[PDB]
RNA sequence: GAAUCAGGGUUCGAUUCCGGAGAGGGAGCCUGAGAAACGGCUACCACAUCCAAGGAAGGCAGCAGGCGCGCAAAUUACCCACUCCCGACCCGGGGAGGUAGUGACGAAAAAUAACAAUACAGGACCUGUAAUUGGAAUGAGUCCACUUUAAAUCCUUUAACGAGGAUCCAUUGGAGGGCAAGUCUGGUGCCAGCAGCCGCGGUAAUUCCAGCUCCAAUAGCGUAUAUUAAAGUUGCUGCAGUUAAAAAGCUCGUAGUUGGAUCUUUUUACUUUGAAAAAAUUAGAGUGUUCAAAGCAGGCCCGCCUGGAUACCGCAGCUAGGAAUAAUGGAAUAG
């Protein structure tokens, strides 16, 4: 069954990306999600997304540039030390120069360069470029 | 396909040490059974007897008499054959001469066209067969 | 049939080595072979055995 | 027990692969350059270079306000400038990474006998070090790999006892002048 | 190279004091020691052929 | 800790530091603060030593040495001078330790020529080639003396000599392809042989045996074997499973593993920080051991100045912040 929400939907973003689609459907809405997509959409790979509320858990229309290469997710959420960072970022990243790892710090969802920013590690919730 | 949750590391451990015993450099390092089965017993060289001067006829396509000693080993007895390398060295040997044999490149396979042969002699008489080879020394 | 043995290397006809010309040994071979290498740029690729 | 050390490190790696003829004859341009003896001493600046790099790289990955990057950057940085290899307009960390093996075998003491016109050759060069006719400010050195730094390069000169520099002329000389 | 040696120096107040605190060694340098000639294999073996002798009869062994 | 290593790893650690163990095998004890002690006793087993046959004495996995075993490992050397230890002790003792010898285990440095003129070749005044020539420079070696040190030896220093074929002679492997380097010459004729692998040799052998040349790395270089990388051929990062090796005949099912959304926009896990963590080794700071491997030294004109850093040290335990993620807990017979 599904297990992880977290990845129906950004497997689900990311396969509409590759088809040139303009919008999606991403099934149940949760919190973390929409955590997700805000620091996808902050640093401007997506457009505005709507949320629908059903009484259930949501769905979530969103908006697709046309700017992303690949959103993933990594399972199980390893728990990672900023000593560690650094080697997540050259297994993960295309490069040095763009791409965000999106970690879950106690101060909140953040993406990787605002965790060293802050000084504090988290648990590992997925990325993007 | 594969587990990945946070707890499988005892799945993934065990399974893994199961399945290194399925390749040949691991289950013949770690049997014992082939440690147990070269007369070396472990070591690089042996010091023996040479009982017997043995032809050895090369596999095909080649045609030629492969000139080996039948040695009985010093260290534990195990009746072994070695190949007598170069050009007319097989004059230097006599029978009951002590000889020094070591390896014969392949780490225990045998080499080349001679079949079943997987050693070679390196010492006749504690004198070196590549000087009596280029008349270094002699007997 | 282990008779012909070393037959090959007795029937060889013995011919001695002509003394010659000491080698030089050390930087001043690796100075020739930076000179007849890198210096002589002459027009022409052949080998340095070549015959 | 002893009360004997035990550390020691090489100072070389030999290359991966053992015939590769574009990386013979860049080796050996080098030897004929800078008369060197072997091609183990371009191989020990070449792992002299390595070690720098790695220190680098390792110092690049860290923050610009870390107080290991500006302390080890620092000392590192100015090593290389003492020695000269390296430009103190060009005193960042990213700098290193654009160096050369040719900078450091400029800074041979061999290299900067003949580059002072003290010697005829770089092959001549290296003679007269072995020979003990090559001084360093006070000091007499017989070692051509000598690094020299950038604080005594005013300071090469011939040597007091040689001939060259000072009095009393070889052996050859002498006993020429004897059978005369 | 030449032209340098270092080494050490020890000036001492009188004479007396130079034969009290010093190596013997340093002051057989100068002639003014005198140790005594055995070898401790000779003065080992001498030793051990006491201890098997009790009492006053180990002078003469 | 060591070797390898992009990141992960894999393998090793008898071996000079810490901790443990045993003194031929076991067992029992005395003394003492401390021993189940073995350079202490007491047995028995094993072995072995003198003997007048009555008896007596034994324990090198201490330093040397010898035998044996083997592929496999050093002198029956000098000294308490340094380091420290013990004693009643400033004085004695130390095969601890130190110093020499044997030492291609290995690591650092570094000779075996340099120049000039000719003879020549070139290149757009510069350079190369020579069994031509020229006197210039030095160590190797020999060798007084000092120094060194317990006394020496070696290195360092300095006289005396010490180079032309500078005979004061550089080897080890190769030359079909992998893979740097010859379709040279002579012999052999599927023979002798080579060859890690594919291969070569049966009468014109680019591969054998030799000569000539040439290549590679060089005071080192082959060879055997363990092992690491290569190996994304053990796959956590990262492998495959239609037909190449492979998904159980099918379903149930306990462990195990994994579990939907939800709330401010109790116990833990997690994260950050603090302590406390043996040095050596590693990383790394400073410093011209003549350089470098090293070493912890040193530097400045009566003495003065100055170093002997910092980091790292899985996990577990401890400490204070953080509260996303992930578990978990409160009021439903209201007890
Ligand atoms: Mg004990
Ligand atoms: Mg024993
Ligand atoms: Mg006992
Ligand atoms: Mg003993
Ligand atoms: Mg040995
Ligand atoms: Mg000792
Ligand atoms: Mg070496
Ligand atoms: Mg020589
Ligand atoms: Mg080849
Ligand atoms: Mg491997
Ligand atoms: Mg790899
Ligand atoms: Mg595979
Ligand atoms: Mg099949
Ligand atoms: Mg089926
Ligand atoms: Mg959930």
């Amino acid at each position: 069954v599904r297990m992880n929400v977290l990845a129906d939907a950004l497997k689900s973003i990311n396969n509409a990306e590759k088809r040139g689609k303009r919008q999606v459907l991403i099934r149940p809405c949760s919190k973390v999600i929409v955590r997700f997509l805000t620091v996808m959409m902050k640093h401007g790979y997506i457009g505005e997304f709507e949320i629908i509320d059903d009484h259930r858990a949501g769905k979530i229309v969103v908006n697709l540039t046309g700017r992303l290469n690949k959103c993933g997710v990594i399972s199980p959420r390893f728990d990672v030390q900023l000593k560690d960072l650094e080697k997540w970022q050259n297994n993960l990243l295309p490069s040095r120069q763009f791409g965000f790892i999106v970690l879950t710090t106690s101060a909140g969802i953040m993406d990787h360069e605002e965790a060293r920013r802050k000084h504090t590690g988290g648990k590992i919730l997925g990325f993007f470029f | 396909g594969k587990c990945r949750g946070l707890r499988t590391a005892r799945k993934l451990r065990s399974h893994r040490r199961d399945q290194k015993w399925h390749d040949k450099q691991y289950k013949k390092a770690h049997l014992g059974t082939a440690l147990k089965a070269n007369p070396f017993g472990g070591a690089s060289h042996a010091k023996g007897i040479v009982l017997e001067k043995v032809g050895v006829e090369a596999k095909q396509p080649n045609s030629a008499i492969r000139k080996c000693v039948r040695v009985q080993l010093i260290k534990n007895g195990k009746k072994i054959t070695a190949f007598v390398p170069n050009d007319g060295c097989l004059n230097f040997i006599e029978e009951n001469d002590e000889v020094l044999v070591a390896g014969f490149g392949r780490k225990g396979h045998a080499v080349g066209d001679i079949p079943g042969v997987r050693f070679k002699v390196v010492k006749v008489a504690n004198v070196s067969l590549l000087a009596l080879y280029k008349g270094k020394k002699e007997r | 049939s282990l008779a012909r043995a070393g037959k090959v290397r007795g029937q060889t006809p013995k011919v001695a080595k002509q003394e010659k010309k000491k080698k030089k040994t050390g930087r001043a071979k690796r100075r020739m072979q930076y000179n007849r290498r890198f210096v002589n740029v002459v027009p022409t690729k052949k080998g340095p055995n070549a015959n | 027990p002893v009360a004997r050390s035990w550390v020691c490190r090489k100072t070389y790696v030999t290359p991966r692969r053992p015939f590769e003829k574009s990386r013979l004859d860049q080796e050996l341009k080098l030897i004929g350059e800078y008369g060197l003896r072997n091609k183990r001493e371009v191989w020990r600046v070449k792992f002299t270079l390595a070690k720098i790099r790695k220190a680098a790289r390792e110092l690049l990955t860290l923050d610009e306000k870390d107080p290991r990057r500006l302390f080890e950057g620092n000392a590192l940085l100015r090593r290389l400038v003492r020695i000269g290899v390296l430009d103190e307009g060009k005193m960042k960390l990213d700098y290193i990474l654009g160096l050369k093996i040719e900078d450091f075998l400029e800074r041979r003491l061999q290299t900067q006998v003949f580059k002072l016109g003290l010697a005829k050759s770089i092959h001549h060069a290296r003679v007269l070090i072995r020979q003990r006719h090559i001084r360093v400010r006070k000091q007499v050195v017989n070692i051509p790999s000598f690094i020299v730094r950038l604080d005594s390069q005013k300071h090469i000169d011939f040597s007091l006892r040689s001939p060259y520099g000072g009095g009393r002329p070889g052996r050859v000389k002498r006993k020429n002048a004897k059978k005369g | 190279g030449g032209g340098k040696t270092t080494g050490f120096g020890m000036i001492y107040d009188s004479l007396d004091y130079a034969k009290k605190n010093e190596p013997k060694h340093r002051l057989a340098r100068h002639g003014l020691y005198e140790k005594k000639k055995t070898s401790r294999k000779q003065r080992k073996e001498r030793k051990n052929r006491m201890k098997k002798v009790r009492g006053t009869a180990k002078a003469n062994v």
